[PDB]
RNA sequence: GGCCCAUUCGGGUCUUGUAAUUGGAAUGAGUACAAUGUAAAUACCUUAACGAGGAACAAUUGGAGGGCAAGUCUGGUGCCAGCAGCCGCGGUAAUUCCAGCUCCAAUAGCGUAUAUUGGAGUAUGGUCGCAAGGCUGAAACUUAAAGGAA
């Protein structure tokens, strides 16, 4: 009897599949969308499962006929070069984001070429993955990671291509100690426009600078206009803002795209205000950057790692994150309050499981 | 044909018989000369250089 | 006993492998082969580089 | 000058690979002292002599591990390796910290000794101290010293150079002489141990006591053939073993099992340092 | 709330801009002798940080997070232990319990460099069983000894090289790479004898779930009608369809003359036309080099010596020579394969 | 068809192997020879 | 031979003509082929002149 | 070459040129070693392909100077060091089969 | 036939070669009896009896140079060149094979590493920087008047 670890619900599907892949334990995810109008897996979820089968080897993924049951027995992470065509329901970021968890621990390097819609409202954008998540991987030890935008495709027609290359095959992430709050050196950003007039980027930049002129820090937002065949099919625009710490190296980001029939200055002010909200709610990492750091301190070596998190940062998705991690890795995060009474911050201490990269060939 | 087969199998069991005689009847498994001297992989050397 | 049963299937596998080790090589595991040594039209079924 | 160049060279010798110890400084486990030899060398009498010297108690029957408070802060788990089982030799070579390697001085080296040395070398090298017995069987003193030097040189070829090959004269009253056992215990006390990679990565445990918890009524109802529930008592070595049940372990020679229950127990052979300059007779304990 | 929704929750834009018209909320944030001693200092710093955190945690949660620390006397209760262990328990034989890292539970194909031991007399044979002591486990398996044809493939070897390391592949429990191991042919005191018992030593380079090992396949043909640079070749194939799949292939002569398969002859069926760089001889043999996949046998026989009553004289799969002597069969010999003394006359020409 | 595919793949593999080996040898030569030249300049100075 | 074992320099023995092909005579190798080809090329060069 | 010492100690980082096809080339024999006292990464020669099996990753090695007497045809100039010992046992004795690696 | 010199052409010289067989003699290491020795013992001195043909009673350490395959890799202006080759096709009681390939030097000694008694011009699949490309207006538009070419 394999004695599958059983999960319920379509929540955290990618997280459960990836954590099963890293821990090597077989899982059974049951009753996903059991009573709905259209029960079963979504097409983008089946595409993600095919992506996992593509990047791994010797992994048995079983889907029931009804689609309400997934049986996953993980295998060796092998990597390699491949091309993945994302469906129209989801952008490329929905498939790129789980690969950052699996990337440094493969037998061969990830060089994956994703084709589909580049940006959307609910998922990660290219600038988001490049400048928010990859600095955290670099801090945990991934020296060489890169994401090239060959083509950029806005919704709904799509037509963009993005290339993910991870050249740092490490044994295990380093133990992390970030008790102190970082201080932000500057604010940068990218305001991009595809297949639309090139004044919208300047208009968004003026709208964002309207909000951020009060800051004493320098605000530099680059104008990225895509011309030609690289522009993709359907028209769109959008801005991504990242605030960077020069000394420590952390980065806090917000992003959005413009929907049909909206003024660019309103989008610029919205993105600037969401950036400031993330600085206010964030202590050391963003709420969107947090699962990367938590899983990395979990899979680090058997040492205590400390990462300061914020009173607002503890919330529902963090709770279900910690519960899934405790279900799979049997790891509990001890939470210690910071002795400073000025701000209610809490140190998260995680003992690493001692995970190591056994896929890499020593020779 | 079967006479040839008996001849060759007789030769083989004879060789194993001399091996079974060559192994010692004493309980103690003594070290052999190669393990004792630990000469290693050496070239052929002239007898003139011994003296 | 469970261990006794596992010993039974292990002995079964051992005896099968003994027959496989004694038995003659396949024509493709033979080093040099002619058409007389092969079965007829084998190279159409098998793929070789 | 020449002294400075020699200082640079010995500094280069003192340089070593940095590596994490993973050893508890507060309550370290006893060091596994494994007595390995050909079938007639004197392992049982050597363990008798060492236990007689350390805990002041003689043991008529020696079997399984023996835990002994050797010094103030050191305990030794003596295990006499069965001479006729290569699987036993493999398990001992994987778990042993100090290996007392018994060589019959009169007969010379044996294949069992050489096999154990090579297994230990390939898996992970423990600290090896040689003990040469049966030197009383020699008739001539010149032949005795010549065989002594021959054994020492071959032993130095096998083990690292400078490893001690202790010499035991002979049994007087069914045990080895007290001064020789005193010097041997001094050598064991002054030895220093370095952590090996496999033992620093995996948790392991040499079983001190084995017991059966299955219900005899259950046995009577379903016959003798059923699987038995088994409790195993011992000192934990290596990395910490997880507190939650379900941890997967391999028992060398039995198979793979998952831990169903685990509990800490008070120490049966505690050190006098944790109890609290010369070691006391009340402090010398045996388990 | 799903973590599939990468963008976190936010309030309305109007309320957000009304709250963030001011900026005073976040104004506070904006504004050794040797390398060896340095590494030891970093290790000691991490160890003392671990000690301080474990100290400041409560002891119950300390036990939960750390686990049972080494040097702790523990009782561990197992279920499903086999009956023969308790029945034949002998206190002299040790009991060793070692925890398994997650990789070591898995079973797959282990690739390892391996050499025949110096004091072991005979070489080892491909698909001939060997008891490996890898990790905590000892288990009998069938390895395949391979080579790289100057780093171009993994080609099967019939035997281990004497005095040399070779790549080997076997089925068993996976282990972490860079793990050393030993291999012994016999563990039975009825079989020991005077010989040195340790047969192989090695270290694990790579683990995988499959491997592609090839064995060389030479297709052998003969010339029956030879011209200048063109020959008609026989006995390589059995039909023109077989020829037509292999048309355009490199072939060569035992002399060394290179050529190409060109067309299939109509009659008789197996014959074909070939073009060479020189005139060949009726004494020549034409060879075509191809490669055939070899599958690693999946045999896992653990050494459960403690469950036995004797606790020695453990038996497993036998060596091929032992099986041949047991079933009274003769070693397979090829008359053309034997080496003979070759005498050449002086080569004259008209 | 299979013949054309095999020939193209083998040509690409051989060219990539040659490029990789030349890159390794050139980097080793440049950096290590620079260090060797600096040390020899130091020795001829002293 | 600075760093070569004497077991690396073993003699690889030459294989003979097959007994079914013994009617055709001696099995040529590269050493025989070179003599044959050199003789032909010398004859053809002087014939060309 | 090394600071004030005839020999140095290092940790083997990787073996360069094991994916090269030609046996006993200098690229086949190159090994990258990080010296203990400085952390500098230098390339050394393993004497033979036979000793390259004995050299493994993360072992401690003892490096001496290489010292070419004449310019060989296929050598790599620039590599200045050679591996003398590994794991406290000399590579020549391991190659000549007089010793086994302690690990 | 062996050897010596010499860029080659060549020249100088003369009981040499043999992994061929065979004969008895010698004795040291050792094994070991005694006495001597000394409070006693060791050791020393003396010392009967045994103690060699693979004299297996089994000397090392370094250097130089080959040669071999139905074997492998790389580059090509057929048959070549280079790097090399414990890996060949069968076979491990299986095979007696360049017979264990030849030669050199020191010898219970013998190696390694480190320390010490410029002019002129090529090559560069390394690093860094600069590039190079498109009729312009003209792109999200095949889109005007002008040109630019023609
Ligand atoms: N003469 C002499 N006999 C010794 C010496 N050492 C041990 N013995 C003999 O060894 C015998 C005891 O055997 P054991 O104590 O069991 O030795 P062992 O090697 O552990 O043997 P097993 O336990 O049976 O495997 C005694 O009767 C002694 O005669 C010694 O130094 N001199």
């Amino acid at each position: 009897a394999p004695k599958y670890t059983t999960f319920q619900g379509s929540q955290n599907f990618r997280l459960r599949i990836v954590l099963a892949t890293l821990s090597g334990k077989p899982i059974k995810i049951e009753k996903i969308r059991s009573g709905d109008l259209n029960p079963g897996l979504k097409d983008y979820e089946v595409s993600f499962l095919r992506l996992i089968e593509s990047v791994t080897n010797g992994s048995v993924i079983e889907i029931s006929y009804t689609g309400t049951t997934v049986i996953y027995r993980p295998g060796i992470i092998v990597g390699g070069a491949s091309t993945h065509i994302c469906p129209s329901s989801k952008p490329v970021g929905y498939f790129v984001e789980p690969m950052l968890y699996l990337a440094p621990f493969s037998k061969k390097k990830f060089s994956i070429l994703f084709k589909g819609i580049t940006a959307s409202h609910n998922d990660a954008g290219i600038e988001a993955i490049k400048w928010g998540l990859m600095p955290v991987m670099e801090k945990f030890g991934v020296r060489e990671c890169a994401l090239h935008t060959l083509k950029r495709g806005s919704p709904p027609l799509g037509g963009g291509e993005v290339h993910l290359v991870v050249d740092s095959l490490i044994a295990q992430p380093i133990t992390m100690h970030e008790i102190d709050r970082p201080i932000i050196s500057s604010i940068t950003g990218v305001a991009y426009s595809t297949r639309v007039s090139p004044s919208l980027v300047n208009r968004m930049i003026d709208g964002a600078k309207k909000v951020l002129k009060n800051l004493q820090c320098e605000v530099n937002i680059t104008a990225d206009v895509w011309r030609g065949e690289n522009s993709g099919k359907s028209p769109g625009w959008g801005i991504t803002l990242v605030a960077q710490s020069k000394q420590k190296g952390w980065s806090y980001f917000a992003e959005d795209i413009g929907d049909a029939g909206s003024i660019p200055e309103e989008l610029g002010e919205k993105v600037a205000c969401q950036l400031l909200e993330e600085i206010s709610k964030s202590a050391a990492v963003g709420r969107n950057q947090l699962p990367l750091a938590i899983v990395y301190m979990v899979i680090g070596k058997e040492d205590i790692g400390r990462l300061r998190i914020n009173k607002e940062q503890i919330d529902e998705r963090f709770i279900i994150l910690l519960r899934d991690i405790k279900k799979i890795f049997n790891t509990e995060v001890f939470l210690k309050p910071v002795d400073e009474a000025d701000n209610e911050d809490m140190i998260a201490t995680i003992k690493g499981i001692g995970f190591t990269n056994t896929s890499k060939k020593i020779a | 044909k079967e006479a040839h087969k008996n001849a060759v199998i007789a030769a083989r069991e004879g060789k194993l018989a001399e091996l079974a005689e060559n192994v010692s009847g004493d309980g103690k498994r003594a070290i052999n000369y190669q393990i004792l001297k630990n000469k290693g992989l050496t070239p052929k050397r002239n007898k003139d250089n011994r003296n | 006993s469970s261990f006794e049963k596992q010993q039974i299937e292990i002995r079964k596998q051992i005896e099968q492998l003994e027959n496989e080790a004694v038995a003659e090589k396949k024509w493709s595991l033979k080093g040099e082969v002619k058409a007389k040594d092969r079965p007829e039209d084998a190279l159409l079924t098998e793929e070789l580089e | 000058a020449r002294t400075m160049q020699r200082s640079s060279d010995v500094n280069e010798r003192k340089l070593h690979v940095p590596m994490v110890d993973r050893t508890p400084e507060d309550d370290p486990p006893p060091f596994i002292v494994a007595v390995v030899g050909p079938p007639g060398t004197g392992k049982t009498t050597l363990i008798r002599s060492l236990v007689r010297r350390m805990t002041k108690s003689t043991l008529n029957d020696i079997q399984g591990p023996i835990t002994v408070v050797s010094g103030k802060h050191r305990r030794l788990t003596f295990l006499e390796c069965p001479a006729d089982d290569l699987n036993a030799m493999i398990d001992i070579a994987k778990i042993a910290d100090l290996v007392l390697l018994l060589i019959d001085g009169n007969f010379g080296f044996e294949m069992e000794t050489m096999e154990f040395l090579n297994i230990a070398q390939h898996h992970g090298m423990p600290r090896v101290l040689g003990v040469a017995t049966h030197l009383d069987l020699f008739k001539s003193q010149s032949t005795l010293r010549a065989s002594k030097k021959r054994l020492k040189h071959r032993f130095w070829t096998e083990v690292y150079q400078g490893a001690k090959l202790f010499y035991l004269s002979g049994v007087i009253n069914g045990r080895y002489p007290d001064r020789e056992i005193l010097n041997l215990s001094r050598f064991i006390s002054v030895m220093k141990f370095r952590p090996l990679k496999w033992r620093n990565e995996h948790p392991y445990m040499l079983a001190d006591r084995f017991t059966d918890l299955t219900h005899p009524e259950l046995i009577e109802t379903q016959g003798l053939q059923i699987d038995r529930k088994v409790a195993i008592y011992g000192y934990l070595h290596g990395t910490p073993l997880p507190s939650a049940p379900g941890t997967r372990v391999h028992i060398a020679g039995v198979g793979d099992f998952s831990v169903a229950q685990i509990e800490k127990l008070p120490d049966p052979c505690p050190t006098p340092f944790y109890q609290q300059k010369r070691l006391d007779d009340k402090d010398k304990l045996i388990y | 709330v799903d973590l599939e929704k990468f963008v976190p929750y936010f309030d309305t834009f109007e309320k957000l801009a009304k709250k963030w018209k001011s900026v005073d909320a976040i104004k506070e944030r904006f504004l050794y002798d040797t390398w060896y001693e340095l590494q030891k200092a970093k290790i000691s710093k991490q160890l003392e940080i671990n000690n301080i955190e474990y100290q400041e945690m409560t002891p119950e949660q300390r036990q939960r997070i750390e686990g049972f620390k080494a040097g702790s006397y523990v009782r561990i209760v197992f279920e499903k232990v086999p009956m023969e262990f308790v029945k034949n328990f002998n206190p002299k034989f040790p009991i060793v319990m070692g925890g398994l890292l997650p990789t070591e539970i898995k079973f797959g194909i282990v690739k390892a460099r391996l050499r025949r031991h110096r004091w072991h007399k005979k070489i080892l044979k491909t698909n001939d069983p060997l008891v490996l002591s890898l990790g905590w486990r000892r288990f009998q398996t069938l390895p395949i000894y391979t080579t790289t044809d100057s780093r171009t493939r993994t080609r099967m070897l019939k035997y281990t090289p004497e005095h040399t390391y070779c790549n080997a592949a076997f089925y068993g429990p996976l282990c972490s790479p860079n793990t050393p191991f030993c291999g012994v042919q016999i563990v039975a005191n009825s079989d020991t004898g005077n010989g040195f018992r340790i047969a192989a030593t090695g270290i694990v380079e790579e683990i995988d779930v499959n491997i592609e090992i090839v064995k060389k396949l030479k297709l052998v043909g003969f010339p029956y009608k030879i011209f200048k640079n063109t020959a008609f070749i026989k006995d390589m194939f059995s039909s023109a369809m077989e020829v037509a799949r292999f048309e355009g292939a490199q072939i060569k002569t035992v002399s060394g003359i290179r050529g190409e398969i060109k067309r299939a002859l109509s009659k008789p069926e197996g014959h074909y036309r070939a073009a060479f760089e020189d005139k060949i001889l009726m004494s020549d043999i034409v060879i075509l080099r191809s490669w055939y996949p070899v599958r690693v046998k999946k045999f896992y026989n653990p050494v459960t010596s403690l469950l036995l009553k004797e606790k020695t004289e453990w038996k497993g799969l036998r060596l091929t020579g032992q099986i041949r002597a047991a079933m009274n069969l003769e070693t397979p010999s090829n008359p053309d394969s034997a080496y003979h003394k070759i005498e050449r006359v002086e080569r004259h020409f008209n | 068809f299979e013949a054309r595919q095999r020939i193209e793949e083998k040509n690409k593999e051989s060219s990539d192997y040659h490029a990789k080996m030349a890159h390794i040898v050139n980097t080793i030569n440049t950096e290590e020879g620079a260090e060797k030249n600096k040390y020899e300049r130091e020795r001829k100075l002293r | 031979a600075k760093l070569v074992h004497d077991v690396q320099k073993k003699q690889h023995r030459e294989r003979s003509q097959l007994t079914s092909r013994s009617r055709y005579g001696f099995l040529e190798k590269h050493k025989d082929y070179v003599k044959r080809a050199q003789d032909f090329h010398r004859k053809q060069s002087t014939l060309k002149v | 070459p090394f600071g004030g010492s005839s020999h140095a100690k290092g940790i083997v980082l990787e073996k360069l040129g094991i994916e090269s096809k030609q046996p006993n080339s200098a690229i086949r024999k190159c090994v990258r070693v990080q010296l203990i006292k400085n952390g500098k990464k230098v390339t050394a020669f393993v004497p033979n392909d036979g000793c390259l099996n004995f050299v493994d990753e993360n072992d401690e090695v003892l490096l001496a100077g290489f010292g070419r007497k004449g310019k060989a045809k296929g050598d790599i100039p620039g590599v200045r060091f050679k591996v003398v010992k590994v794991s406290g046992v000399s590579l020549l004795a391991l190659w000549k089969e007089k010793k086994e690696k302690p690990r």
